[PDB]
């Protein structure tokens, strides 16, 4: 499946109602590249932590 | 604010704020209800809204 | 409430200039927002099968991503108008924060890879005949010998240098409670995985 | 000594030899050491071992090359100079140099010169090849090339060479390439019957800072004004000279009486006291002009009673009712109106008449199609000069020598030029490539836009 | 239920145009 | 294979009455020809404005069509030439079909292989050998040199098709298209008629271009031969004509149909003028006009609708506009759940 | 101001130095510090840097140095001798290494900036190697000292260990390239300087000893500096410096006297502003106002290090001592640069750097103006003076004494001494200086020599600029509107003048290809083309790399070609070269201009070629040092050697042209040895003309190369990445994804960062930097430089292989595909016509 995603991307490149919610179709963080999907989170030398999260 | 007051009916551009206030909630709640604390009506970080 | 980011290398293609570039070029960074096109140009969006852009002449190894057209906007796409150049690379600020106060401020932390001064080649340098000709006067001492190497605030003072914008200042100007976005840096950074 | 005995003289084909292109290498894009391959007509990097000209010589089997700057021929596969009399014409095509004896004999020429292709043509009357629909520039350049004194000045390089130039002055590029094009136009031994102004158009675009582009077609009057003003600056040292080749040829002196008209919504006593206040009185201001702008009467806007849809016409002297003390023109401005009556002082030897067309109304731009009724043989401007200067100017008779005409609506229109052959007295029109022999009488029945007159 | 005529771009594309005709 | 679709720009407005009278006297009685040409010269009137028509023909005349069908015929003799026109029409005692030749040699003995004039829109299909195409290209470039390769700028293309399915503006192919159009234009005198490049389309099929594009009678047509670029000879798609070779009775080509943009715009404007001129009008009349227009379009195209995905949206939008007009007529406040019954 | 102009007359009081180093190592910030020291009204803002030399809009937005900047300023010495310094602030990015060479040719000294935390990196090694090749004096400055204190918090002993490791690694690198022993480095020798340009710290051992001697007096700062580094310790019991530690934990002299006070002052400033800072400033004699103690930690630290350290006199004394002046440094420069050599009379005159000698400039840079329509040449005057508004003779890279064609007489307009932001107009510029010459731009393309006209006619040109790396990235550039085609060409010319390594070439099909080193280099090139030179819309093709052609087997049959005269026959065979021999030719290890007796001995010794066969070598194939060798092997008794030598030159040109234009895809040919096996030359002199031999020589070269098994060669880049130790696996994954393999992964001593060195395909390196930085979330950074040509897998002549458009082909389908599309890009035929 994901192998055809790369080829499809190459081909595509070259060839009333109130909505409080945001539609899931508006999501941009969708990628076929495994590098851009499972990114390497910053370890911060094992001594730094993302804000908010406990 | 949309559910409490319903002020978007008299100003649709105000929806831009409303959709933002929900968005901030998703930013805060999922940073808040992350550890042993789970989902529930306890978060009180009201600065953003 | 503060992320322990030392430099803005985290915001490589995720900063304000990159988002301006993406908006101007009608594409979008995966984690970035999506915008209505700056100029429609629908007729020019789909150009004809020229001999220049001929796909039969194009070697494909790795597809040109949106990020590539943002990292080097003037090289990878035609008509780069209203586009911004992003900061290339801030040097990796290698800051090693102490984890125990009961430890000297200037300490060879295990995080540093050992220097391991090699003696395989005997380092030879021009050094005069030892302890025979030059003698210091009795009033000559290192500049600050009375002053200790580090106080209790040395580690915390150093860690204050590599701190977010409000906490790396000694003084400043008073702001309004409205004008202080506490969660501004939470969505400015990448969304947490999972 | 293997020179003077080349076997490839028969290889040269003068038909494809077009030197109107830019003198840059077709491969390296280098303007230095430009060499043209006479066999194929394409410029190359230059003569030398391991050079693009050498590569073309050993690839296409083309041996004879001409150096663009040095004007000398070489064989590249062996790289030795070539000296032959029959080649001189080729050099004379690239760099047509006119002697002072020949320069003065161009206005007495009546022979139909022969080209290499057999298309007989008259020197000076040579079609300028349209590049990207900019026939206004071609028409203006042809009209200025028809001017005898300007041509004679520009036919000899040393007239406008060795003049001091400001370090950042690209204006020279406009005047050093105008001479090249003009000597290409008046060369009576052209290989091709036409001349491509493609080389000068680059200098025109560069010097004008992106206006008057090759692709777009600007107004002939505006381009003529800009070109005449730029040539005046391009001549002289770091500081412009009062008397350049454009001032003594085209520039005349005119006097203007500018009277401020009072606002109509004022009391009569207040009106007369304002007139007495010296605020609303005539102020004689002298000035100099490169051309005289002639306003045309407004279109009739209605059919005639008898002959419906009659073309509007006006005699030339009615148009030239300007520039005298008797008549006045109420020039209206969004602030206030003015009464500006003109009075000629010094008539230039060559007088340019720019008829005001393409007037911008309140909503768009429209051309006045009024037909100008002018004679083409003899006029007299003695009635258009003040009495003080009438004695100074003993000559006031001008003959039409060049005429510009605009055909079509201002949105898209063509610029045709009728030029009077000074040597023979015949009139020839040339729309870009096309050249035809229009009768002199049929010249005046056209919507004239720019005219050039000679006082003799 | 709205009664609005919805576009059939991609809708009802499975069937041919010769169906239900005699 | 190069196909040139074009139209005589102002044939109706440029039919000289004296020349038309002579050409009619050629084929019809001089009394009839004089009557027709005199009828074409009358006073055109409108409100307070009136003039005399002495140059063009009046298309409101009942026989005017005949005149056009005659005058255009003359243009064909100017385009095809007498030899090729006689080859196409066949011998006078054995007239040929619409697209046929008496012999294969006559078919292959001229670049122009197909021709149809319609009323004013000429479609011409040339087949060029490499030598003939090269010679035509050189002859065109002799008087029209293009050092800057500017022939690609003004070259019209059928933008309704994707980039791969469109005509590919290769240098040689574009040069051949320009050469063919210039050759055709040179034949017709500029005063009797004219052909304009902007209001014309030239599509060439070669090694570079696999698709043969054109537009005729409101149909945007693209033939993609099965030999070269047909991965699958699918039949399920009902908006695709499956061309066949009458000799081999085998699958050889494949025709894709599409509704032209002009036809869609015409239908949209017709619906607009139905809607806007419906103030004090019955609902039944509005629905009848909408039904008539819709049935006319759908029964004219019948296959080009399915492939024109923009036409489906246009049709449903127009239907929604008509239904909204009816609903507003019933009540000023729009309903929320109006039924389709 | 006037003293600066009057200082140019004395060539001994001038130092021409270039500040070179790895990317983002502090060279620009150091020049900013020097400018602030010299200019009282120029001070950096508290938050933003100064970036005085970063004058381009691209530099102020990308944050990376793009072009070399000249800075001519007068700097005091330790004693106070105001020297004149011409600093060339060169870019640190490897892709702009050529921009360094333009500034490296006209410089007599090299200042290698090394980051203290990072240490020796890729561009640092490349720059020291290259500078040693041009026989330049090398001095080292370790910038960003504070990163050992405020970032790593290393103990002073460990900071000294890191500094010693940094200095000792450069010594082990110069030894690999410099035979001279004087190129050794040591801070006690004055070679090595320490600095932190962010906080305006700049000291050598001599400068800090001078500070000590000013504080206490009666101290020889030279003798004190002689014992302020290494294993020498200080004993206060005898107040004497001993090679043995007086106590158990006696710190070294450098640690105790230099690193300890710096550590303590930085600690007090960054941690104890309110408590102990006034006390320690009174102890150090520094007086800061009440408002100057209100500043934040970083501006306060910079101010207090400005007060304590004062002027940058350590840098000045290092450069003065260890970088020769133009008067004394001219002779090696003339020997390595002037084509006629030092033995020439003009070379001998130029070796003295006489301001009254014949004019001889050497323009290496070309700087655009504000409007971009006029270019100002920039070069070093080597003999005589150049006057404003003076006619001069401007040579070219192709000019020879026999051929005056490449030289055009131009009038020198105004002359400027250029210092970064501003330029001071001058009348004359004596020899040994750097000058912006106006009015000579037209004949100059890349590099030219300016001399006087109507005199000194026997004046050759300086050697053409030699670049560190080959430019292989190729991008096709067209105008959006073809009507604007000339402007692009015009713009192309301008970029060719502005980028030393840029190569603009028009192909057969009409595509204009630009050659660049990397993604950032070409991005900047297109930005310059679009925004300031052409000012028109531009279409850019997808980037592609240049390929070469090689052989792997001997030609199966002897390939013969006969001239159209049907009188000359050449029979040749093709063989691949040995491993490293092509590199030896490229590195100029051996030249065809060598004496023939030892030229054969080289191949007889290192490669065991037969002495007679090695002596039969004709030429270096396509280029004087090109990697293709043409060797004669005709039977002496079957071909007349004297008669064969008559057409030897024509065969040489045919060989060179055929090797420069390959048959496969019209590209270069590498690692091929063509053996001439049979010659039949027409005995008549006029029947063996070059016009017939050269095309025939190219044809036989093509036939032999085709019969020998053809193979395509693609460039491989050498990529080093510095990443946190956690990110090594991510780098491995990215490189494996992009057909790259890791050669080494070594930790950086004295820092947690690991350096991973790998080889990647150049055509697979597009977006590799972006992929690595995005995947690692910015923690990993990569710099890519061309390393070596490698055979791409697959048979390039396999006709059976079918290529699918818009699909990345497998490995065996690469070599074929890389040919065909390239041919389609060149306008060539669909397949290789062997019969041709």
């Amino acid at each position: 499946k994901d192998k055809s995603k790369e080829l499809h991307a190459i081909k595509e490149r070259y060839l009333r109602k109130f909505v409080f919610e945001w539609d899931a179709s508006e999501d941009t963080s969708i990628d076929y590249n495994p590098l851009y999907k499972e990114r390497h989170q910053v370890q911060l030398l094992g001594r730094g932590f993302i804000a908010g999260i406990d | 604010v949309g559910q409490l007051t319903g002020m978007y009916r008299y100003k649709y551009k105000l929806m831009r704020q409303i959709r933002m206030c929900k968005d901030l909630k998703h930013l805060i709640y999922y940073r808040f209800n992350t550890g042993p604390v789970g989902k529930g009506p306890g978060c009180g970080f009201w600065a953003a809204g | 409430l503060l992320t322990d980011l030392v430099d803005d290398n985290y915001f490589y293609l995720f900063d304000l200039k990159a988002f301006f570039t993406s908006k101007a070029l009608n594409m979008a960074i995966p984690g970035g927002p999506k915008f209505e096109p700056l100029v429609r140009d629908i007729n020019l969006q789909d150009e004809d099968w020229n001999e220049f852009n001929d796909i039969n002449k194009i070697i494909i190894r790795q597809p040109i991503r949106t990020e590539y057209k943002i990292a080097f906007p003037y090289l990878y796409n035609n008509l780069p108008h209203h586009v911004h150049l992003t900061w290339y690379h801030t040097p990796n600020v290698v800051f090693i924060k102490t984890e125990d106060p009961d430890l000297p401020a200037f300490y060879f932390d295990p995080l540093i890879n050992p220097i391991s001064h090699r003696h395989s080649v005997k380092s030879q340098e021009p050094l005069p005949d030892d302890d025979e000709e030059f003698e210091l006067p009795e009033f000559v001492e290192p500049f600050l010998k009375d002053t200790p190497l580090y106080t209790d605030n040395t580690a915390n003072g150093i860690a204050l240098l590599w701190a977010p914008r409000p906490f790396n200042l000694r003084s400043g100007r008073t702001r309004r409670a409205l004008d202080i976005p506490l969660v501004k840096n939470w969505y400015r950074e990448h969304c947490p995985a999972g | 000594r293997r020179s003077r005995h080349c076997p490839y003289l028969d290889t040269i084909n003068r038909s494809v030899l077009d030197f109107d292109f830019e003198k840059l290498c077709s491969i390296s894009l280098s303007h230095i050491n430009a060499y043209a391959c006479l066999v194929c007509g394409k410029y190359f990097q230059g003569r030398g071992l391991k050079s693009h000209a050498y590569i073309h010589s050993v690839q296409f089997s083309h041996h004879v090359f001409l150096n663009l700057h040095t004007l000398k021929f070489y064989c590249l596969p062996d790289n030795y100079e070539i000296i032959d009399s029959s080649l001189e014409d080729i050099t004379y095509v690239l760099k047509p140099t006119f002697t002072k004896q020949q320069i003065a004999n161009l206005d007495k020429q009546a022979k139909l010169s022969r080209a290499y292709d057999g298309t007989t043509y008259l020197p000076g009357i040579v079609g300028l090849n349209n590049i990207k629909a900019n026939d206004y520039a071609n028409a203006v350049l042809q009209a200025l090339s028809n001017v005898p004194p300007l041509r004679n000045y520009f036919l000899e390089e040393d007239n406008y060479k060795n003049i001091k130039r400001p370090p950042g002055d690209i204006m020279f590029l406009l005047v050093q390439r105008f001479g090249e094009l003009m000597r290409k136009l008046w060369n009576p031994r052209n290989f091709k019957a036409h001349v491509s102004p493609h080389e000068m158009l680059q200098a025109v675009v560069l010097c004008s800072k992106k206006t008057f582009q090759i692709t777009k077609q600007g107004d002939g009057v505006d381009f003529l004004s800009w070109f005449l003003n730029a040539l005046h600056s391009a001549l002289g040292g770091t500081k412009k000279k009062k008397k350049t080749i454009v001032t003594d040829v085209f520039q005349g002196s005119m006097r203007i009486f500018t009277k401020k008209l009072p606002h109509p919504d004022l009391p009569a006593e207040e009106k007369e006291q304002l007139l007495h206040n010296d605020e609303y009185q005539e102020t004689m201001v002298e000035s100099t002009f490169m051309y005289l702008t002639l306003d045309l009467p407004t279109a009739p806007l209605y059919k005639d009673e008898k002959e419906q849809l009659i073309i509007p016409q006006v005699p030339l002297f009615n148009i030239l009712a300007k520039f005298n003390g008797i008549t006045e023109k109420e020039y209206k401005t969004y602030k206030e109106n003015f009464l500006k009556r003109f009075q000629l002082t010094k008539l230039p030897p060559y007088l340019i008449f720019c008829i005001k067309r393409f007037t911008k109304n309140n909503f768009f731009v429209e051309k006045n199609p009024t037909i100008v009724n002018f004679p083409i043989t003899n006029v007299d401007l003695r009635e258009y000069l003040s009495e003080e200067v009438q004695a100074v100017h003993k000559n006031t008779t001008y003959d039409l020598i060049a005429n510009i005409v605009h055909d079509g609506k201002p949105s898209e229109g063509s610029y045709r030029i009728h030029v009077l052959h000074h040597g023979t007295g015949k009139w020839y029109e040339l729309q870009d490539l096309q050249v035809t022999d229009i009768l002199p009488q049929m010249i005046t029945l056209s919507e004239a836009y720019i005219q050039i007159w000679k006082r003799r | 239920p709205t009664g609005e005529v919805l576009s059939l771009v991609g809708k009802l594309e499975g069937t041919r145009m010769g169906d239900k005709a005699q | 294979n190069v196909m040139l679709e074009s139209r005589f720009e102002k044939m109706y407005e440029k039919i000289d009455l004296t020349l038309l009278n002579r050409l009619l006297r050629l084929i019809v009685d001089h009394n009839i020809a004089d009557y027709m040409t005199a009828k074409n010269n009358v006073v055109i009137n409108y409100k307070d404005m009136n003039h005399t028509n002495s140059y063009g023909i009046i298309r409101g005349l009942q026989f005017a069509s005949f005149i056009v069908q005659y005058y255009g015929l003359v243009m064909d003799l100017l385009v095809l030439g007498l030899h090729r026109a006689s080859e196409m029409a066949g011998p006078p005692q054995m007239p040929n079909d619409f697209l046929s030749f008496q012999d294969i040699a006559t078919e292959a003995a001229h670049p122009i292989r197909l021709f149809c004039r319609y009323i004013d829109r000429i479609h011409i299909f040339f087949r060029f050998t490499a030598d003939e195409a090269r010679d035509l290209i050189q002859r065109y470039l002799t008087e029209h040199p293009d050092p800057n390769n500017e022939n690609i700028v003004g070259y019209n293309n059928k933008k309704c098709w994707p980039r791969d399915a469109r005509m590919r503006l290769m240098k040689h192919d574009v040069n051949l298209g320009r050469a063919v159009f210039w050759d055709i234009k040179n034949r017709l005198p500029r005063s009797v008629t004219t052909v304009q490049w902007e209001n014309s389309f030239v599509s060439v099929y070669s090694k570079d271009n696999p698709n043969l594009l054109f537009n005729m009678c409101g149909f945007e047509c693209r033939i993609l031969p099965k030999c070269r670029t047909s991965y699958e000879e699918f039949t399920h798609k009902d908006g695709v004509w499956n061309l066949q070779n009458e000799v081999t009775k085998e699958r050889t080509a494949q025709c894709f149909l599409r509704v032209d943009d002009e036809s869609m715009q015409r239908f949209h404007n017709r619906v607009r003028q139905i809607l806007m001129a419906s103030g004090s009008t019955t609902f039944t009349k509005i629905v009848n006009k909408w039904n008539t227009a819709l049935i006319g379009l759908m029964t004219y195209f019948r296959e080009a609708v399915v492939n024109t995905q923009e036409l489906l949206d246009l049709l449903v939008k127009c239907e929604n506009k008509i239904q909204t007009r009816i609903k507003i007529g019933l009540n000023s406040k729009m309903p929320s759940r109006f039924p389709p019954v | 101001m006037d003293f600066l102009a009057d200082l140019m007359d004395n060539s001994e009081l001038i130092r021409n130095v270039t500040l070179c180093g790895h990317l983002h190592h502090g060279k620009t910030c150091f020049v900013d510090c020097l400018i602030e020291q010299t200019h009282p009204e120029i001070r950096k803002r508290y938050d933003q840097d100064l970036c005085y030399t970063d004058i381009l809009f691209t530099e102020q937005e990308r944050g990376v140095g793009i072009k070399s900047t000249p800075v001519t300023v007068v700097l005091p010495d330790t004693k106070g001798k105001s020297y004149l310094f011409n600093i060339m602030d060169t870019p640190g990015h490897v892709n702009f290494s050529d921009e360094v060479t333009a500034g490296l040719r006209i410089s007599d000294g090299v200042v290698l900036f090394i980051d203290a935390a990072e240490g020796v990196m890729l561009n640092t090694e490349r720059l020291i190697k290259h500078a040693v090749q041009e026989r330049l004096a090398v001095t080292v400055c370790i910038n960003k000292i504070d990163r050992l204190i405020l970032e790593l918090k290393l103990p002073p002993t460990d900071a000294y260990y890191k500094l010693r490791h940094i200095v000792d690694e450069v010594n082990g690198l110069i030894s690999m390239y410099s035979t001279d022993e004087n190129l050794i480095l040591s801070p006690l020798l004055g070679n090595v300087c320490f600095s932190s340009s962010q906080y305006s710290i700049c000291f050598t051992l001599g400068s800090f000893a001078k500070i000590y001697a000013d504080t206490f007096g009666d101290i020889n700062y030279q003798e004190f500096a002689k014992r302020l580094w290494g294993d020498i310790y200080f004993n206060p019991k005898t107040r004497k410096f001993t090679k043995k530690a007086p106590t158990s934990s006696s710190q070294r002299s450098f640690v105790e006297f230099i690193l300890e006070p710096l550590y303590k002052i930085l600690a007090q400033v960054v941690g104890d502003v309110d408590t102990s800072l006034p006390r320690t400033l009174d102890e150090l004699g520094i007086h800061l106002t009440k408002e100057e103690l209100k500043l934040n930690i970083r501006p306060l630290l910079r101010l207090v290090c400005k007060k304590f350290f004062g002027e940058f006199t350590g840098f000045v004394d290092m450069c003065v001592q260890h970088i020769p002046s133009p008067k004394v440094g001219a002779k090696p420069k003339i020997e390595h640069t002037y084509t006629g050599g030092v033995d020439s009379d003009l070379g001998e005159a130029m070796s003295d750097c006489d301001p009254d000698g014949p004019l001889m400039c050497h323009t290496t840079k070309m700087y655009s103006t504000d409007d971009g329509v006029q270019f100002h040449a920039f070069g070093r005057v080597l003999s005589g003076t150049i006057h404003a508004g003076q006619p001069v003779k401007v040579l070219g890279e192709n000019y020879t004494l026999e051929d005056e064609e490449d030289s055009q007489i131009c009038t020198v307009g105004r002359l400027w001494i250029s210092v970064a932001r501003y330029h001071i107009e001058v009348n004359r510029v004596p020899a040994g200086n750097w000058v912006l010459i106006e009015g000579v731009d037209q004949p100059i393309v890349k590099t030219a020599t300016i001399t006087e006209p109507r005199g000194n006619e026997e004046a050759q040109i300086f050697r053409p600029l030699k670049f560190n790396t080959t430019s292989v990235i190729k991008i096709a550039v067209e105008p959006v509107n073809p009507s604007e085609l000339p402007k692009m060409l015009d713009g192309l010319r301008k970029v060719n003048k502005s980028y030393p390594s840029l190569t603009t070439k028009v192909e057969e099909s009409g595509e204009h290809v630009i050659l660049g080193t990397g993604e950032l280099y070409l991005d900047c090139v297109m930005h310059d083309l679009r925004k300031m030179y052409s000012e028109i819309d531009i279409k850019v093709a997808d980037p592609v790399v240049t390929f070469c052609e090689t052989v792997v087997e001997t030609s199966s049959l002897k390939c013969f070609a006969e001239t159209p005269n049907k009188k000359n026959k050449i029979t040749m065979i093709a063989e691949p070269l040995e491993k490293g021999l092509a590199e030896d030719i490229e590195n100029e290890v051996v030249q065809i201009t060598w004496n023939r007796k030892k030229l054969g001995e080289f191949f007889q010794t290192k490669y065991d070629w037969d002495l007679l066969a090695a002596r039969s070598i004709w030429a270096f194939g396509p280029d004087a040092t090109g990697p293709n060798i043409l060797v004669d092997d005709t039977l002496p008794s079957e071909v007349d050697k004297a008669l064969l030598g008559s057409v030897k030159d024509s065969i040489v040109q045919g060989f060179q042209w055929g090797t420069r234009e390959g048959p496969l895809c019209d590209e270069l040919i590498r690692n091929v040895k063509f053996k001439i096996l049979d010659a039949v030359v027409a005995q008549e002199p006029l029947h063996r003309g070059g016009g017939q031999i050269i095309p025939t020589a190219r044809r036989v070269v093509y036939s032999a190369f085709l019969m020998a098994t053809p193979r395509l060669m693609e460039p491989y880049y050498f990529v080093e990445v510095q990443a946190p130790a956690d990110c090594v696996s991510a780098v491995y994954t990215v490189l494996a994804r992009r057909r790259g393999h890791v050669t080494q992964d070594a930790p950086i001593p004295g820092s947690p960062l690991y350096t991973i060195k790998a080889f990647i395909p150049a055509i697979d390196s597009f977006g590799f930097e972006t992929d690595l930085r995005t995947h690692t979330q910015g923690q990993a950074f990569s710099l890519s430089v061309f390393h070596h040509w490698q055979i791409v897998p697959g048979d390039p002549l396999d006709k059976s292989i079918v290529i699918r458009p818009l699909e990345p082909q497998p490995a065996p389908h690469l070599a074929r595909e890389f040919m065909i599309k390239t041919r389609r890009r060149k306008g060539l035929s669909e397949d290789v016509s062997i019969s041709k």
